[PDB]
RNA sequence: UGUUGGAGAGUUUGAUCCUGGCUCAGGGUGAACGCUGGCGGCGUGCCUAAGACAUGCAAGUCGUGCGGGCCGCGGGGUUUUACUCCGUGGUCAGCGGCGGACGGGUGAGUAACGCGUGGGUGACCUACCCGGAAGAGGGGGACAACCCGGGGAAACUCGGGCUAAUCCCCCAUGUGGACCCGCCCCUUGGGGUGUGUCCAAAGGGCUUUGCCCGCUUCCGGAUGGGCCCGCGUCCCAUCAGCUAGUUGGUGGGGUAAUGGCCCACCAAGGCGACGACGGGUAGCCGGUCUGAGAGGAUGGCCGGCCACAGGGGCACUGAGACACGGGCCCCACUCCUACGGGAGGCAGCAGUUAGGAAUCUUCCGCAAUGGGCGCAAGCCUGACGGAGCGACGCCGCUUGGAGGAAGAAGCCCUUCGGGGUGUAAACUCCUGAACCCGGGACGAAACCCCCGACGAGGGGACUGACGGUACCGGGGUAAUAGCGCCGGCCAACUCCGUGCCAGCAGCCGCGGUAAUACGGAGGGCGCGAGCGUUACCCGGAUUCACUGGGCGUAAAGGGCGUGUAGGCGGCCUGGGGCGUCCCAUGUGA
């Protein structure tokens, strides 16, 4: 049970502007419209030049906060990275962006990750084929990623796709609205995606 | 208790008597046959040496000895009575000798 | 293959026995500096051939006794007090360390 | 005797055994003497099977004796028939 | 044993710098304690009393080796009688073959060729299995069972008599092999050869002129193992000298084989500062943890090796044992005892009790993999396959998803306008773990039987613990959260209480009436079925420094010299080519 709870209060924690609720977070109500600053009782009061541990903590605990993993599972990919041959930096991304929960946030399937996090859980979404209600589950490049064909006719999911209908697609995906399905074509590489997150501070996190 | 394993125990002591007798046999009559050559009885310990050195391969044959156990014995013996006999005797059998 | 090893005999006392100084040498396992080691050997002289001070090469073998177990093959240089000096010169040391006291 | 038998690597549920040759003695999931291929029971992966002919005849012709089922397996590899022909 | 690798801070001062110790942030744990605790997958779970253990179970199997006792169904011979012959089912024990030396436990002991690594055996053994040669002739005997009697409180023991076989023994036979001795080729007991000597054996079973099983000797393969050697293996020199079978030698004993392994005699040596001897500690390794690496720490699970099975000694039988669930004696211990004498050993699975901060079910299965015995059917097998208990660890899963006001109530703060918890809830809609219905399997194919030739191959049939479990299909309800911290390192701040008190504390310290450092509230950060804590290992610690430190005054130059072992060594050429470097290859499971 990853967080679950008070989201805004993330978005302004952070400062940023964060979509962990698709619709809203959108129109003039994420919070970070007219009062950008922190929660608690001095949220406005001024702040205090940052630790060199503050900085790297705070851009950590948003590239994570963004995809709602616990700081467990956030972790252990870094790790995986870590090892692989690259640069740590994006293969961490690459992989964060590997997540079904994920890639169904980004093909369209819902408004967004917690949502998409759910629908896998509840069985709307099929990959190659066989349903898979597993958020952690690692999409690999090639990999259709559909909707439950006895999902296919929910009021819901309908809605999204129907939404979708001109929305482009990161070109590291591709999807077919008609049969609602969409491959993961590639592990989209950092420029192609638009985090503000400077991970060579995440990376100086976990370095200490 | 009554694990009738006891069986394992009760056999060996008849193969206790069994082997000790074989050997002790041997052993006796490899000796004998040594003191005769010592003195310089010819045949009398060539005689004693063959029952002696058959006796051996016998309890050898099946497990009292068994491999080369029947292989000293027979060389050793085979010399101690050879060369006890080297005190001016002619072995007139030369059984057990090849000579 | 049976080992041979080349050292300098250094005791004749024993009857077709025959004591030979190995000294072997090598680098450290944490400091690599060079390093010399010895050990005493116990071979057989059947022929009571090798006398003091031999440099003698030896082959491992069937046991002969409590701590022999190699072998004289053949000579390397028939005379060498030089070395048996040192060891003799060892040992000659110990003779006189602790106990003793020299102060009383 | 150097017999023909299998060995548990897999893990519980999913058991994926070894055409080993070794000593009834040992214990047919430790040491052994060489390997002659594996089996999957379950049949997952279209590869089950993998008994090396050649290396397999080679302990058979020692006196390697294989189980009953180590056996099955050899026969369903190959280890057993003896080329032949005209007649059949 | 991998190839992207290395953050510091607090603290001795009025202030500074250096030194230098203490301290923290990290990671790991067969863990324990606290608070809390929803599911699953795999893993794992006495680390202390190698203390003591009740009961059950952990090695047996074969009537195609053999003969009987017993309960039973059936068939003969003496026309009805006692008697007796045959077939046969169950059964019990015995004689005998093979297994009990595997598998399973523990780590006490051991600093040792115990282990690791690599070699040696012209110093060796190896049941069963596989290939190849040759053979299986004749004869004799016993001990059990069973029958008689005797001793015993038992445990159980003794004497008496009969009988069988693949049990024992003698003779014959010998492809051969063993030994002595002569010789040859090798070269420490390798191979070949000569006359002499010695040594084999059993039968059982059926579809009976056929074949299955078995048996004897011998050479080879296979595997396993013994022995030996180089090298490598902690701490303390306030342990410095140890040693008499101890060092060697010859003869002999013993073993499968070398050997002081054992004995007799002779010689007197062997080991030691390149640490003998002694004390302490410790099973060793593949690997694990940490670390930038070098290194450090460790060796529970899995795998290989060793050692032990109440303490100690010893041998019998066997290919193998000096034999965990075998045997003998001594010791201690509990137990039966008519006290004369006997019985046991969980460091096997499961449980008990003691100890303890602490460690589970007296489970199910023999379906599978494996081992044992058997022609086979099959028997056995807490080995193993599994299930249970423990958030003990790791990995996945949930407590919902979108919407939802310049913004409820409440609680907090607020030089009192308002800020905050907070879109959090309410409320709406969407999805729908649990739970219910029906379906439910992989892990299982052969051994057997039939055709075939007893091959190859083909045909047939039985076969589950886990499970009615996982998993699939349908219906389906929003349906557990906690815990640590928020002075500095270390991310998180106000108020109220309390007043050097009560209390916090890892270091520095905080509290004596304005406390961001005590307690509660609100809020906040962190992490989330978990979070804190304690203990211990590595890290930070270049704080033992090889990589990577030091000694004028900070801790550190021996008061000086002489000189031993040792370490180090100018210039030129040539041999070796030990070190050193390189290529190949074997090993490095
Ligand atoms: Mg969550
Ligand atoms: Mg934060
Ligand atoms: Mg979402
Ligand atoms: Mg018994
Ligand atoms: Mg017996
Ligand atoms: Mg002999
Ligand atoms: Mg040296
Ligand atoms: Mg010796
Ligand atoms: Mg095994
Ligand atoms: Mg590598
Ligand atoms: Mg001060
Ligand atoms: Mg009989
Ligand atoms: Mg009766
Ligand atoms: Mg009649
Ligand atoms: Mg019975
Ligand atoms: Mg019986
Ligand atoms: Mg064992
Ligand atoms: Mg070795
Ligand atoms: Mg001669
Ligand atoms: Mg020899
Ligand atoms: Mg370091
Ligand atoms: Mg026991
Ligand atoms: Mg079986
Ligand atoms: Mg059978
Ligand atoms: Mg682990
Ligand atoms: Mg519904
Ligand atoms: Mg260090
Ligand atoms: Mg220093
Ligand atoms: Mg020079
Ligand atoms: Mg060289
Ligand atoms: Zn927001």
């Amino acid at each position: 049970g990853r967080y679950i709870g008070p989201v805004c209060r993330l978005c302004r924690r952070e400062g940023v502007k964060l979509y962990l609720k698709g619709e809203r977070c959108y129109s003039p109500k994420c919070a970070m419209e007219r009062r950008p600053y922190p929660p608690g009782q001095h949220g406005q009061k001024r702040a205090r030049r940052p630790s060199d541990y503050a900085v790297r903590l705070r851009e950590k605990q948003k590239l994570r906060r963004i995809y709602g993993i616990s700081e467990r599972q956030f972790r252990n990919l870094f790790e995986e990275a870590s090892k692989k041959k690259g640069v740590t930096g994006s293969v961490f991304l690459g992989l964060l962006e590997s997540r079904l929960d994920n890639v169904v946030y980004r093909l369209g399937f819902a408004v967004s990750r917690r949502q998409a996090r759910q629908l896998v859980r509840h069985g709307h979404i099929t990959v190659n084929g066989r349903r898979v209600d597993l958020p952690s589950y690692r999409v690999r490049p090639g990999d259709e990623i559909a909707v439950a064909e006895k999902s296919r006719n929910l009021e819901l999911i309908r809605q999204n796709l129907e939404a979708m209908k001109g929305r482009k697609v990161g070109p590291w995906l591709s999807l077919d609205v008609e049969g609602m399905k969409g491959k993961f074509l590639r592990l989209p590489d950092r420029e192609d995606l638009a985090l503000p997150v400077n991970e060579q501070l995440v990376i100086e996190f976990y370095s200490r | 208790r009554n694990l009738s394993a006891l069986k394992r125990h009760r056999q060996s002591l008849k193969r206790r008597l069994r082997n000790k007798a074989k050997k002790s046999a041997i052993k006796t009559l490899s000796k004998k046959a040594i003191q005769l050559a010592q003195e310089g009885k010819a045949e009398e310990a060539l005689k004693i040496m063959r029952k002696a050195e058959s006796l051996i391969d016998k309890a050898a044959k099946g497990s009292t000895l068994h491999k080369n156990a029947a292989a000293r014995r027979k060389s050793r013996l085979m010399r101690k009575v050879r060369q006890l006999l080297e005190a001016a005797g002619a072995p007139l059998i030369g059984g057990g000798l090849s000579a | 293959p049976k080992k041979v090893l080349t050292g300098v005999v250094v005791s004749d006392k024993m009857q077709k026995t025959v004591t030979v100084l190995v000294e072997r040498q090598f680098p450290h396992p944490l400091y690599g500096k060079v390093i010399k080691r010895s050990k005493k050997y116990l071979a057989h002289d059947p022929e009571e051939r090798y006398k003091v001070g031999d440099v003698v090469e030896i082959i491992e073998a069937r046991p002969i006794s409590k701590r022999k177990r190699f072998r004289v093959l053949r000579l390397v240089e028939e005379g060498r007090l030089d070395l048996v000096e040192k060891y003799l010169v060892r040992r000659q040391n110990y003779a006189s360390l602790s106990k003793r006291g020299g102060k009383a | 005797m150097v017999k023909i038998r299998l060995a548990r690597f897999g893990s519980k549920h999913n058991p994926h055994y070894r055409i080993v040759v070794t000593d009834a003695r040992r214990k047919r999931d430790g040491k052994y003497i060489e390997k002659i291929g594996y089996y999957d029971p379950r049949k997952t992966t279209p590869d089950w099977l993998k008994v090396d002919v050649e290396r397999a005849r080679y302990w058979l012709s020692v006196g390697a004796q294989p189980t009953d089922t180590a056996r099955r397996l050899l026969r369903q590899a190959g280890v057993f028939r003896q080329e032949a022909r005209e007649g059949a």
